[PDB]
């Protein structure tokens, strides 16, 4: 509403004002980094969240200035004037073709819902508390160490594909706890300073508050 | 020099377009039929399957830009 | 000094067409005129707008074809 | 006049023929045409050969940096007539090689008329004595390889083969072996197919199968792929009618053998019936020479085959036990630890009849003397004990530990401290471990030398003895004791050291009485004006606090380290070096010993336990402050390591900002994080640099502790990196690389793009420290911020006009091209078709 | 062979940023083209000077350094400049005699305070973004206002007081812009006692 | 008391005028003198160094004149006259305050200089040419 | 090392032989030479340990003590994935202070 998020195939999201008064449609903001957007969604006002075409999903907030009234010839950087941020970059593996922001339980809440190319569909769901955000962000640092992947690839080298990774913590990696035998469970639950069913049911807790 | 001949595609103070590009489809290329979901992007575009568009791509790679200049 | 002129490239003759064939006695004096008043206003008699996309045009012949393709 | 005329040094009066025309002055002109240059080019090496280290590297820069203007020609026929001086020195020598490989990189391809030249001096360097000369002649040997190509080299090594003089010959020999090495074997493999198939002379067919030996003496198993087509050359031979030219050809096949272990076997087959004819029909040194190929083929055989070939070798060898010659007895020694070390010669029949006429025959005294006879007779007694058994071994040289000669105790210590190192102990009965007791103490206190054997070997076998040591304890120590009173200062040395040894053999023998009897004995014994004495008390005083606790020893640690202090003060590397490791284990294990005060007046006490030149000194003493640190608190060592920073010396600022870092990390950070920064405000130029450096080594030790301290110094390094002086621009470039792989993947990409912006045009910077700090913090970046950041700041100089910029800018990009490659293709930009070809990436463009 | 700027300029799609060296290069359309690509940053601008990058900064004197404010609010710099002041005026005597009997506790301040002002106060600094290089007279240049709104040092200078009454506060030109009208290039602006509110558009004037 | 030695944010030296770095104490105060130094003093005496100076106070006879003062001086044995120059009192050795007027000063080699205040703004020329004259001969010094 | 620039490494495919630490060299990364955060073990080709070479240093050429490692920003940045780090020429330092 009052706001066009043009998605290039190549470059990124180019923020566009059209006014009531006269019929224009001025660019006002735009993004640094090139993207291959397949698709998007928003989130916010300002947050757009989008996939593209290798397999990352960023999600792309505007500055808090932003101010859209521009009316009409140098561009910063080629481009246009109030660039965006960015404020997650995560490889998920599969061209992300669908992106949405609904409840997919109801006495839940809300979280991205992405469908990928290659059957699977995940969830990126946010931190309420930092406690929350901070446990879960110890635990996956952990589980790199302890817990490496199969392949040799490592996986903060994985998920840091194309972009590097940034405020997204991997619980596919997390959920992985449930999977070791009980001596490194209790090691690395120890380095937690809790049990290992305490630390399941938190694991397991936000998964069925967010979704199934 | 030593770098060039041994990793491919590096590229040195008087690398032209045309060896740039060449050498950006090839890594391209190779990137394409790596990647699994690429290629499975690649397959829905058309209608070819998986073993049609990875013959098709290896036999691009050899001149995929043009006869060069 | 001699040596400040050489390396300076001072006193090495390049000339503006546009202000009446001006002379300039150096390569960076002379991408530092085209933004000057001078300069400017010897574009404004000819009409052409003071932008950076004529930054380094000097025969008129050019300048008003170049004008032409905006 | 006789000397010339200026600063030059001084000329040795048989050095006046070759810098003959620096006495006369020529006022450069009406004598000058390129003359004026070579005798420049004359002073120069006067400069380099005679001169102080400043002349010396001054004038090796200024003929390194005009080697293309001065050109090969006057350059090499100054340089070579000199190093053929019949009166050279061994650190000349030296220099001049040097001085001909810093010109082999820049007369690359115009050494081509000069290879014989370079040849006919540098070719007896491969054959001289010390090893660093050897490495100084393969170098530039390769080097001259790599420059001249290979054609010239063939064309110039061709008549150096039926030359008539041997030095000549072999030197040409090991000269084709390390171009060989350098050049790769199938680039000239056709030629030595040439040389040693060539029928006119026997000596050059002596000469190539020379090179075919030393090519797999030199290249170990990278002789291994074209092992078939070259034993096919060799094989040619052994059927020569020159003696040499089979043995030679023995000798060849021996170190293919050698160097293809063990694999080629397949390859081998065709050269086993000419070597079974030799070694059965004949007798002489072609039977040596037969003999060690084929005690160098066998392991490479299967087991049924080499049981077949031990079995009927054995009889030569028993007959040659008897032989006078040396080179047999060095070939059969070989052969006979080859011969046993696989299955099918059991353990009876070699104690019956190979070992008692081995011992006979080869346990005498002069085969001790000869290093090359040392070292290849006890490796192979190691082996007959390690097929036959310990005790068979050891009893029968045992008794000789009790000789009078040095070198054959020596010798027989080494041989039991391998046996047992490598057997164990299990095997020997009480009736010997007394004889051995007793004979390795009369072999340690015997010795006149002051090698480490005996203390290695006393400390292996009552190591493996175990428990088993218990009454010979009361023998040792009351040795030991009476050792260290001794009119002699060695022999103090020899017993403290012994103690260090013995240590770790007491507690596991529950004797911890006789460790605090001598705990509290070598108390005071570290009052001694020897220093290499009061060394080995300090190392055996660290033994036993390492042996017992800290806190349950008996001259305590209240009263241990105070004595220590003043110890301290000692400018000698053994005393210091043992002190500060039993001074840092005491201050991070025992630091509620002292008075706390002690330890301030003690860490000002280590700042100059730094300027000493060990690197193991001064990287222990930054433990001790890190340890002292966390005992008393990280707010006085700090102020007293910055005061050290303005002291004008490296190796004394460097390792105190490793020292900052150090406290920085064993506290927490924050605590010194405030006044290492305020240090950057005082108007000093190594306290600046100071603090850049302690923050590289802090962010480098904390890693991702730094998401909390990056906004604190972002603020400092976007200052450091808009001064002037370029110390400052590359301190805080490997800042900036440190901190951006600390705090890889936590979303601080923000603070690294803004320093990305002042460190980038540092880029066109062309000191090399400087250049190289850039570089590693770009190659830093990348991982932190991504390659597509970085992509987007190489692009657009991919291409300028000026070649000074193309390059920098292209191997950045090659540093991210092979840094990530495949995440690059999403980065690339989008680049239009032209006439003749398609640039467009149409497969990513299309939609579904 | 090498057209010339002109040429090159009709050709490129944006000959904004084509220079007197493109024409020089080894390879024009494509330098010109990535050049004008999206996001790039452009080479520094010292890659054709004399003067190694910053050895101009010569004569110059400059602020030693302003600590970041969280840390200035911990008492360091106070008690760290007292004490090298302290310490300034210690001849070698008393330099080596509290070498051998030190006094500690000199400053020993506290670690709740760091902590609390590295963790609790810790301040995001002014950054910028990608595209913005360094330059050597890049924070000298700080010259980069509007119309209806006058500064506190414009009027200091004017002797022109902030206040809201639209009328005796409005500029000196006030009077003038009512006979002549108001800016021929500024269609939309609007002053309060002219064609604003005099008391409610109190911002002396605004683009609306 | 030299003008132009900087001492920069890392405790070096530099001269200002040259643009000159310098790492010691002892590298400024050898540049002072030098080729760079000099000219650059010269871009930006030996008759000063050599006067004689006894400092003794002449004898002057001050006369209002209507249509002049008169100094005796003693031998100087040179061919130059006596010279006068009309200062403001804004430049002196202790600077105090009610500077404001202006003397007229008098000199000659040997001996001390002499000052005359002038409260009035203008009454006479203080010139050299126009309104001096020297009796040699008998070494009485005139001006008005 | 990256102290002296002159060192050249052997860069060769990298095989299953552990690399080797000399009692002067020990802590050290390969690449950097810097003490911290050991992460991933080092792979010496099979020239670089062959008979009289296994066991040694790889920096040095020294008798080996302990186990070789690459650093922690070595292995994140993927400097553990080019060859055998085994430096092969001595090259004007610890020659010319044999000399002296
Ligand atoms: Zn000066
Ligand atoms: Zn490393
Ligand atoms: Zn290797
Ligand atoms: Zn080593």
């Amino acid at each position: 509403g009052h706001r066009v998020i043009v998605s290039d195939v190549q470059e990124s999201f180019i923020w566009v004002r059209y006014k009531r008064n006269e019929n224009q449609l001025i660019i006002f903001a735009d993004d640094t980094y090139p993207r291959w957007v397949t698709t998007a969604s928003l989130l916010d006002y300002d947050t757009v969240a989008g996939a593209d075409k290798f397999g990352n999903i960023c999600v792309v907030r505007l500055p808090p200035n932003t101010n859209d009234e521009v009316d009409e010839d140098r561009g910063l950087l080629n481009g246009a004037s109030q660039k965006a941020e960015v404020i997650m970059n995560y490889h998920v593996g599969e061209t992300v073709l669908s992106l949405q922001k609904t409840t997919l339980i109801p006495g839940g809440s809300e979280s991205l819902v992405y469908t990928t190319l290659s059957g699977g569909i995940g969830i990126l769901v946010p931190f309420t508390s930092h406690e929350d955000h901070d446990f879960f962000q110890h635990v996956e640092m952990h589980l790199r160490s302890e817990h490496p992947p199969l392949c040799g690839r490592d996986h903060l080298s994985f998920r840091s594909y194309y972009f590097p990774v940034k405020n997204v913590i991997d619980g596919d990696l997390c959920e992985q706890f449930n999977s070791m035998e009980p001596n490194k469970q209790k090691n690395v639950s120890e380095e937690l300073d809790r049990t290992p069913p305490e630390v399941s049911k938190k694991l397991e807790d936000i998964r069925t508050r967010y979704a199934f | 020099e030593h770098l060039q001949s041994k990793y491919i595609g590096t590229g040195h103070a008087d690398t032209t377009k045309w060896e740039w590009l060449v050498n950006q489809h090839r890594d391209s290329y190779c990137s394409y039929m790596g990647h699994f979901d690429l290629l499975n992007y690649f397959a829905i575009a058309e209608n070819e399957s998986k073993a049609r568009v990875r013959f098709n791509l290896m036999e691009k790679m050899l001149q995929p830009c043009g006869p060069p200049a | 000094p001699y040596w400040l002129y050489k390396l300076h490239g001072l006193n090495i003759n390049y000339n503006c067409e546009i202000c009446g064939n001006y002379t300039y006695r150096g390569p960076k004096a002379f991408q530092r005129h085209f933004a000057e008043w001078r300069h400017a206003h010897g574009m404004r008699c000819l009409g052409i707008p003071n932008t950076a996309h004529f930054a380094n045009v000097t025969q008129i012949e050019d300048a008003v074809s170049l004008w032409a393709k905006l | 006049n006789d000397q010339p005329s200026g600063n030059l040094p001084f000329l040795k009066p048989d050095d006046i023929q070759y810098f003959d025309k620096l006495l006369v002055d020529v006022d450069e002109s009406t004598l000058s045409p390129e003359e004026q240059k070579e005798r420049k080019i004359m002073k120069l090496l006067l400069k380099i050969k005679n001169g102080t280290p400043p002349m010396r590297k001054a004038a090796l820069r200024q003929i390194t940096d005009k080697a293309r203007e001065f050109g090969a020609g006057p350059l090499f026929n100054q340089i070579l007539p000199l190093l053929m001086s019949p009166t050279l020195e061994d650190q000349e020598r030296h220099l001049l090689v040097k001085v001909i490989d810093r010109i082999l990189y820049k007369l690359d391809d115009l050494v081509r008329p000069y290879v014989h030249k370079i040849l006919v001096v540098i070719e007896p360097l491969l054959i001289d004595e010390d090893y660093y000369a050897r490495v100084e002649g393969r170098e530039i040997i390769s080097n001259l390889a790599k420059a001249a190509g290979l054609a010239t080299m063939i064309s110039t090594m061709r008549p150096d083969i039926d030359n008539m003089d041997e030095y000549v010959r072999n030197t040409t020999a090991r000269a084709f072996a390390v171009v060989a090495s350098a050049l790769g074997i199938p680039s000239l493999l056709p030629f030595l197919k040439a040389v040693c198939k060539s029928k006119k002379s026997w000596q050059a067919r002596h000469t190539g199968i020379k090179i075919v030996q030393q090519i797999a003496i030199l290249m170990g198993c990278a002789i291994l792929p074209h092992l078939r087509s070259l034993v096919e050359i060799i094989e040619h031979g052994l059927v020569d009618e020159q003696q040499k030219v089979r043995t030679i050809s023995a000798l060849a096949i021996a170190a293919l053998a050698e160097a293809a272990t063990p694999y080629g076997i397949e390859s081998f087959d065709s050269v086993l019936k000419p070597l079974w004819k030799g070694i059965r029909q004949h007798r002489g040194k072609g039977l040596a020479a037969f003999l060690k190929a084929i005690g160098y083929l066998i392991p490479l055989m299967d087991a049924e085959y080499a049981n077949y070939y031990t079995r009927e070798v054995m009889l030569i060898l028993i007959r040659e036990f008897q032989s006078p010659d040396e080179e047999m007895k060095k070939i059969v020694l070989k052969v006979v630890k080859q011969c046993c070390g696989t299955d099918g010669v059991e353990a009876n029949y070699i104690k019956t009849e190979i070992l008692p006429p081995f011992f006979k025959h080869f346990w005498q005294h002069r085969m001790a003397l000869d290093r090359r006879n040392y070292r290849q007779l006890v490796d192979t007694t190691v082996e007959l004990a390690n097929k036959v058994g310990a005790a068979e071994i050891i009893s029968r040289i045992v008794d000789d530990l009790k000789d009078e000669a040095e070198q054959y105790r020596k010798m027989v210590m080494e041989t039991i401290e391998k046996i047992m190192g490598n057997l164990g102990a299990a095997d020997i009965d009480h009736k010997l471990e007394e004889q051995l007791i007793d004979g390795i103490l009369y072999a340690f206190q015997e010795q006149t030398t002051e090698d480490s054997v005996m203390l290695n070997g006393f400390g292996t076998v009552v190591n493996a003895l175990g428990k088993r040591v218990k009454p010979y304890l009361p023998q040792i120590c009351g040795t030991v004791l009476w050792r260290l009173n001794n009119k002699s200062a060695k022999v103090r040395q020899q017993a403290a050291d012994l103690i260090s040894r013995t240590a770790v053999v007491m507690k596991t023998c529950q004797e911890e009485k006789l460790m605090g009897h001598l705990g509290v004995v070598l108390y005071e014994y570290l009052g001694e004006e020897y220093p290499e004495v009061l060394g080995s008390i300090l190392g055996a005083l660290k033994a036993i606090v390492n042996v017992i606790g800290m806190h349950k020893m008996t001259p305590p640690i209240k009263d241990l380290l105070p004595r220590l202090t003043p110890i301290l003060k000692n400018r000698h590397e053994k005393v210091q070096e043992n002190c500060i490791d039993l001074v840092g284990r005491i201050a991070d294990r025992g630091a509620e010993y002292v008075s706390a005060r002690e330890w301030m007046r003690i860490c000002f006490e280590l700042l100059e336990l730094l300027k000493a030149h060990k690197k193991a000194i001064r990287r222990a003493t930054v433990n001790t402050f890190g340890y002292i640190a966390k005992a008393i608190g990280p707010h006085d060592v700090l102020a007293t390591l910055l005061n050290n920073l303005k002291v004008q010396e490296r190796q004394n600022r460097v390792c105190t900002t490793v020292a900052i870092a150090i406290v920085a990390e064993t506290c927490s950070p924050f605590t010194v994080l405030p006044a290492l920064m305020n240090e950057y405000r005082v108007p000093e130029l190594n306290v600046q640099n100071g603090v850049l450096k302690s923050l590289s080594f802090l962010f480098e030790y904390i890693g991702e502790m730094g998401k909390d301290y990056i906004y604190a110094v972002t603020p400092l390094l976007e200052d450091a990196l808009m001064d002037r002086d370029l110390v400052h621009r590359q301190t805080a470039s490997a800042v900036v690389q440190h901190m951006s792989l600390g705090v890889y993947g936590f979303g601080c990409e923000d603070s690294l793009n803004h320093l990305l912006n002042y460190v980038w045009p540092n880029v066109f910077e062309t000191s090399p420290h400087v250049i190289q700090a850039v570089m590693g913090a770009l190659e830093g970046l990348r991982v932190a911020i991504g390659p597509c950041r970085m992509l987007q700041y190489c692009l657009q100089g991919l291409f300028h006009p000026a070649r000074k910029v193309r390059d920098v800018y292209w191997k950045i990009y090659n540093s991210i091209y092979i840094g990530s490659q495949d995440a690059l293709i999403a980065h690339y930009p989008r680049i239009y078709n032209d006439d003749k070809n398609t640039y467009i990436r149409y497969e990513l463009d299309y939609i579904l | 062979n090498r057209f010339t700027v002109a040429e090159l300029k009709q050709l490129v799609a944006r000959p904004d940023v084509v220079e007197m060296h493109d024409v020089t290069a080894q390879d024009p359309k494509l330098l010109v083209h990535l050049k004008a690509t999206r996001n790039s940053v452009p080479v520094p601008r010292h890659w054709c000077f004399k003067r190694k990058y910053l050895q101009g900064k010569r004569g110059i004197e400059k602020p030693p350094f302003e600590l970041p404010d969280f840390i200035k609010r911990t008492g360091i710099q106070e008690m760290r400049e007292a004490l090298q002041e302290k310490e300034e005026q210690k001849t070698m005597k008393s330099k080596m005699r509290e070498k051998v009997r030190p006094k500690m506790g000199k400053i020993d301040i506290d670690y709740q305070k760091l902590h609390d002002a590295f963790f609790k106060w810790q301040t995001k600094p002014k950054l910028t973004i990608h595209g913005d290089l360094y330059y050597e007279g890049k924070e000298f240049e700080t010259r980069l206002k509007k119309p209806g709104d006058l500064s506190d040092e414009l009027r200091i200078s004017l002797g022109m007081p902030v206040g809201p009454n639209a009328h005796k506060v409005p500029p000196p030109w006030l009077i003038a812009m009512q006979r002549y009208g108001p800016p021929p290039s500024y269609p939309n602006l609007k002053i309060p006692g002219l064609n604003s509110p005099i008391p409610e558009s109190c911002s002396f004037g605004y683009h609306a | 008391k030299d003008p132009y030695f900087m001492k920069n944010h890392l405790g070096s030296y530099e001269c200002k005028l040259c643009l000159t770095l310098h790492n010691n104490e002892g590298s400024y105060l050898a540049h002072t003198q030098g080729k760079k130094h000099q000219t650059n003093l010269a871009r930006r005496v030996e008759v000063k160094k050599f006067v004689k100076i006894g400092r003794p106070g002449y004898k002057v006879t001050k006369q209002r004149d209507s249509e002049l003062f008169q100094i005796d001086y003693p031998e100087i044995a040179e061919g130059i006259m006596p010279r006068h120059r009309f200062m403001s009192a804004y430049e002196q050795r202790i600077e105090p305050p009610d500077r404001r007027w202006q003397y007229l000063l008098m000199a000659a080699e040997p001996y001390e200089t002499i000052a005359f205040k002038v409260p009035s703004r203008e009454i006479d020329k203080a010139e050299g040419k126009f309104w001096t004259h020297w009796n040699r001969e008998t070494k009485q010094f005139f001006l008005q | 090392a990256k102290h002296h620039p002159d060192l050249i490494f052997c860069r060769k495919q990298a095989g299953v032989a552990i690399g080797r630490l000399c009692e002067k060299c020990d802590g050290k990364c390969v690449i950097c030479d810097s003490y911290v955060r050991p992460c991933t073990l080092v792979r010496i080709c099979d020239e670089c340990n062959y008979g009289s070479y296994q066991g040694r240093c790889v920096i040095c050429g020294g008798p080996g003590v302990s186990d070789a490692y690459y650093c922690k920003e070595c292995t994140i940045q993927e400097k553990d994935r080019d060859g055998c780090p085994k430096i092969v020429n001595l090259g004007s330092s610890k020659t010319d202070l044999f000399y002296e």
